[PDB]
């Protein structure tokens, strides 16, 4: 890191001068929590066939959204006081923030 | 194998698979396409596997400037001295200028209109074009940052390209952390969440771990609830745009060819500006366009959106509700009359129970957007300790936040005081007329809007090197 | 990770059930502070002829070592209050909880 | 390569840089070896580099039983189903087991004596050998694993040996951590750090992180400056046992020979209890038995010990002094002035200052070390911080903890509360008399002695299976 500098880099390297990744683009995320896999270190939750969670079986996501989040449109609620300004800025924001890169 | 096409569950596709008596697919050898994240350390037998952030996490406009060189340089006007971001040289907004195209190899844009021959936007991030309201967005601040290039390129004679890009985007930066936490987070958290979360801001601290936390990907994905079934569009005197004012969002979705051929981004705006978000609501969580037809123009088959989100969040190993609870200080309902108070709704208790059979299994967004609301906030306690813990680590921990001592002069703060969402919007498209602040409660034409003229425009004479 | 067992189990593993990696052996260390390498992700401080830590030289350790650390053997103090068994169940109880591998 | 036997700084060598006019190494281009600590996610270009814990964190007896199941299975006696540890087929120590002899590739315990011909020990842990004081401590719990066992079979007849070696180790473990957290760590952290950091035990707490942290590696080696430049050896009277009852510390590192052909484990653990520990006195860190002659009979020269710690500290990437201070709520020094009243002592802080130019910069070793002692403990704040948030996390983590509900009975419990590591010296050696509880504070013959015949054995009578 140079001893000083004018404005941001572009990949954020050198932001944080003591730990010049922290903040920087193309790096793994902080866990504020210990991951948890069925395997304990890579396989999700619902990977294997019969294996449950904590005791229960695991819930198709599928399944969940259906139960749960499966609503019928016309009994959608406008938000009298947001405009829809306020979700767009809401991606916008999550867009200067986090990208999760998947393969091809 | 190919997660697109197969639903065979086989490295790096996690196929989210289909329940029996589901409302859509009645197939249930069929499922959901599903990649997994890439791991941080690819094939290790020591490694607990993470996922990666391909951003910068800093509220520094990277949307904008990108989070790679290469990118960052092919954004840029390379072909004088003026410090500009390149624009669309096929394509112009009423005068104005559009975002460049992009090249890509199976461009899913090109697919949401065979005919229009319009593929996808290139920005500094690589969703830009999911949308037209955010590529508006994109579009919006692309203008703001040339707009004040040039003024900059009038009160300093002297400055060079570099020079102009860098001051530019230092300023455009500046501007989405205050319309952030000014006018958004506030509204997000609420007046409690906002005060316990984020105190007044002191300086910075070298010490504050800047990086987005894994967690946070999945959480803020609270915004899913926010959003309408239709993309709006209205003319000058905010009226319904025919002869497609209200399209469904299945059919927006990586729909540039909207942007160029139907009308530019003021359309887009206004909507924003004069329609209600959806409110979320504990048995209105996440409509259909987004749960059933999700990216339908563009693959073979409809996503579910909230599905993906649990999926995901499996993906990457996060903890279940309680311990994302336990983590913020909030109490851990055991039982199904535990959780229905902390729900203050048995009914929804209910159902997560009959799913995930304890509340220890509740996946983090799930349960995080089936909280009640917090007062003036639109998350509830659990997610609001996520969000907000999130947003004081990126701003405690930036060195050059806009407040930072060192990065503005006094009089530099002053000038960037005044700056607001409504008066970009007036400084770079062909709207005279624009929501009140804040522009993210505002939503009710002509109740909530002013004309531009009576707002003032960001005053950069404390910018004049001289 | 069994249902129920009575006894730990050699390397560790499911000791914690919701994440039966943490504790067990050949895992990474947890980091209750950011690293901080020269290059920001790998060279330590002391590797790049010239390259400065916040500001000032990397000392080296040799020479803190020499100027800090020695002293004259028969300077030294007898404890009064502890026994040099203090010291040997320190070590002992150092190898039950961390070994940190080098390639031979 | 070989780290061992060049100067060369190339992968995985890290080779300490010598200061012009070193007392000892006068050739200023040569070196001390170093061997970087293998990386967890080798030659990424994403992850931060980390280092690898390759034993259990748990205070288990791993060092024991090994932390790996092929080698746990290799040092278990499976010739019979008595449960037992194998135990040295060609030696006795008047009559007693001493550990197996291990089969390495450059065995280093071979190098002490040519003539002798005693290879290094096999254990749970792979550095047994170090010293025969650690040697004959491994030896201890390996008499005392057969013992328990053995008494085991007589209660239980109908056990088999992996119940029997179960049921042993699983007392052994608990013995361990009852001396460590009843007996020792009082003595390094005060009464007062004993209280802050570690509060009356209430239960076991799944969402405790019970892993190693990478700083403790480093700052647990405060132990270093508890060490005595000789081994000292008594007869069973406690006097010298001739007819060298004194040696150097540089010729008993991996001196395997001094354990099978010098009067096995007794004088070593006598010497032990009647010799006190070395103090850390701020002009009286560390010995040159350590700091100039670590290692001398089995490397090209003498390692330092205290530089060895400080080079490890920076291949870990360990933030320097005032960060742990933070991270500990301590004040942070920023001038010699503050650092002197920090340290009580302006001289050591004017020598810091001048190796390192910041406090900022100084090693965590070297910095914790540096530290004024606390009350009654054997470490300053920092250090006291530090250890004492690993073991509470070790205990609190610990599923099996000893006084976890459901681990022992109550009545297992009461008879473990009665242990002690004199009366273990009693049970398994031919030694008669032991230090007075605490052995730790213990150091004087024979003031501070007693008969082992006042010393109760540990009641096994609740194991047995009604
Ligand atoms: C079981 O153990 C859990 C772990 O406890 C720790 O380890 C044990 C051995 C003890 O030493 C204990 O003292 C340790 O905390 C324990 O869960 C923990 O509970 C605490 C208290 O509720 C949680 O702290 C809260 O954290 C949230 C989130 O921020 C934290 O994490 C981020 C990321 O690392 C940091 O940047 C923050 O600084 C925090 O560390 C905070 O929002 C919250 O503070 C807010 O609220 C308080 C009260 O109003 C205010 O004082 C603050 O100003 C804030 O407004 C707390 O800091 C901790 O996250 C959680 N850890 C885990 C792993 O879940 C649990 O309670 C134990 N259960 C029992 C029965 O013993
Ligand atoms: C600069 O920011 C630093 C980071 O601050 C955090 O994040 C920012 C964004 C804010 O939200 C802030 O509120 C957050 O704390 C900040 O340094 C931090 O300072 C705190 C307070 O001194 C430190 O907490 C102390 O931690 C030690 C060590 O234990 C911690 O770590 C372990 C393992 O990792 C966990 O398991 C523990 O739960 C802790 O999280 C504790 O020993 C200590 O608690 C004890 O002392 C108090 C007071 O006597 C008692 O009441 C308790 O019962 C305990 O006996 C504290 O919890 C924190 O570690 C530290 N973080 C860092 C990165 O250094 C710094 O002060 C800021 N400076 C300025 C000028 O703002
Ligand atoms: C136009 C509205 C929005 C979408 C269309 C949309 C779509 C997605 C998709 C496809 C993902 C990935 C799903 C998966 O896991 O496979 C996704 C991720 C994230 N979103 Fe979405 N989103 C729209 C709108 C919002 C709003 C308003 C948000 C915030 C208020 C929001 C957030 C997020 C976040 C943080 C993620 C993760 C991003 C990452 O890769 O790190 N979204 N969204
Ligand atoms: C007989 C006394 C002791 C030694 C001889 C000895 C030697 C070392 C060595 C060679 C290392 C590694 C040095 C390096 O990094 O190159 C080392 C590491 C550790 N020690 Fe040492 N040690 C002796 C005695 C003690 C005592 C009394 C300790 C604790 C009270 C103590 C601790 C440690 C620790 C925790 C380490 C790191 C272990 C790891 O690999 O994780 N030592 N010691
Ligand atoms: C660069 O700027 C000049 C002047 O505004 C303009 O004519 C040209 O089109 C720009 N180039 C691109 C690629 O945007
Ligand atoms: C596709 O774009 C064309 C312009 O090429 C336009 O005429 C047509 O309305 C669009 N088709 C649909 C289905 O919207
Ligand atoms: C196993 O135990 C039996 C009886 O204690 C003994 O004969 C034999 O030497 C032991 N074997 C080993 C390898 O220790
Ligand atoms: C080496 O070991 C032999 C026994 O094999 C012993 O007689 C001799 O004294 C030892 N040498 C030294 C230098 O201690
Ligand atoms: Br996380
Ligand atoms: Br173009
Ligand atoms: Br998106
Ligand atoms: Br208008
Ligand atoms: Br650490
Ligand atoms: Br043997
Ligand atoms: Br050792
Ligand atoms: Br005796
Ligand atoms: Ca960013
Ligand atoms: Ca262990």
């Amino acid at each position: 890191c140079p001893e000083q500098d004018k404005y941001r880099t572009i990949t954020g390297m050198c932001n944080n001068r003591r730990s010049p990744t922290l903040g920087a683009s193309n790096r793994a995320f902080v866990r504020w929590l210990p991951a948890e896999y069925e395997d304990g270190f890579s396989l999700p939750y619902g990977w294997t066939p019969g294996v449950k969670r904590n005791g229960f079986p695991v819930a198709l996501a599928r399944a969940v959204s259906n139960e749960i989040v499966r609503f019928p449109t016309d009994q959608l609620t406008p938000d009298q006081e947001r405009s829809l300004m306020f979700m767009q800025w809401g991606q916008l924001l999550d867009h200067d923030l986090d990208f999760t890169p998947e393969p091809a | 194998v190919n997660c697109e096409t197969s639903c065979v569950q086989q490295p790096p596709c996690f196929p989210l698979k289909i329940p029996p008596n589901d409302p859509r697919i009645k197939n249930q050898a069929d499922c959901i396409p599903f990649f997994r994240s890439c791991p941080a350390c690819p094939g290790s037998n020591i490694t607990i596997r993470n996922q990666i952030n391909a951003l910068t996490s800093f509220v520094d406009a990277s949307m904008v400037y990108g989070s790679e060189e290469p990118l960052a340089r092919n954004l840029r006007n390379m072909s004088n001295q003026l410090g500009l971001l390149a624009v669309n040289q096929r394509f112009q907004d009423n005068g104005r200028a559009l975002l460049p195209f992009d090249n890509l190899h199976d461009d899913p844009c090109l697919l949401t209109n065979r005919s229009a021959r319009i593929p996808c936007f290139l920005a500094g991030d690589t969703r830009s074009s999911e949308m037209p309201e955010l590529t508006s967005m994109h579009t919006l601040l692309l203008r703001e940052h040339n707009r004040l290039a040039t003024e900059l390129k009038s009160l300093n004679p002297r400055w060079d390209g570099e020079r102009l890009y860098q001051e530019a985007r230092k300023i455009v930066g500046a501007m989405v952390q205050i319309i952030t936490y000014r006018d958004y987070l506030p509204l997000v958290l609420g007046p409690t969440a906002m005060r316990k979360y984020l105190p007044t801001y002191r300086s910075y601290n070298d010490s504050v771990d800047p990086r987005i936390a894994n967690v946070f990907t999945n959480a803020f994905r609270y915004g899913h609830t926010l959003i309408q079934p239709f993309m709006f569009r209205l003319d000058n005197r905010y009226q319904p745009m025919e002869p497609n004012p209200r399209v469904p969002l299945s059919r927006v979705f990586f729909a540039s060819w909207r942007v160029v051929l139907e009308g530019g981004i003021d359309p887009i705006l206004r909507g924003l500006m004069a329609t209600p978000a959806k409110l979320n609501r504990q048995n209105q969580i996440a409509v259909d366009e987004i749960r059933e037809r999700l990216f339908e123009q563009v693959m073979r088959i409809g996503l579910d959106l909230p599905a993906l989100n649990m999926q995901r969040s499996r993906d990457h190993g996060l903890p279940g509700y309680n311990a994302w609870r336990r983590f913020c200080g909030l109490p851990q309902p055991e039982t199904v009359g535990q959780l229905g108070t902390v729900l203050r709704n048995l009914k929804l208790a209910r159902k997560l129970m009959e799913q995930y059979g304890t509340p220890n299994n509740i996946d983090i967004w799930m349960g995080g957007v089936s909280e009640p609301l917090k007062r003036k906030g639109r998350v509830g306690p659990l997610l609001a300790c996520i969000i907000g813990t999130q947003f004081r680590k990126l701003r405690d921990g930036d060195r050059f936040w806009w407040e930072n001592e060192g990065v503005f002069s006094m009089q530099q703060r002053q000038a960037l005081a005044q700056i607001s969402l409504p008066r970009i919007i007036c400084d770079n498209t062909g709207i005279t007329t624009v929501s009140k602040n804040n522009i993210f409660m505002s939503n009710s034409y002509p109740r909530d809007f002013v004309n531009c003229s009576t707002l003032p425009a960001l005053n950069l004479a404390s910018w004049r090197e001289a």
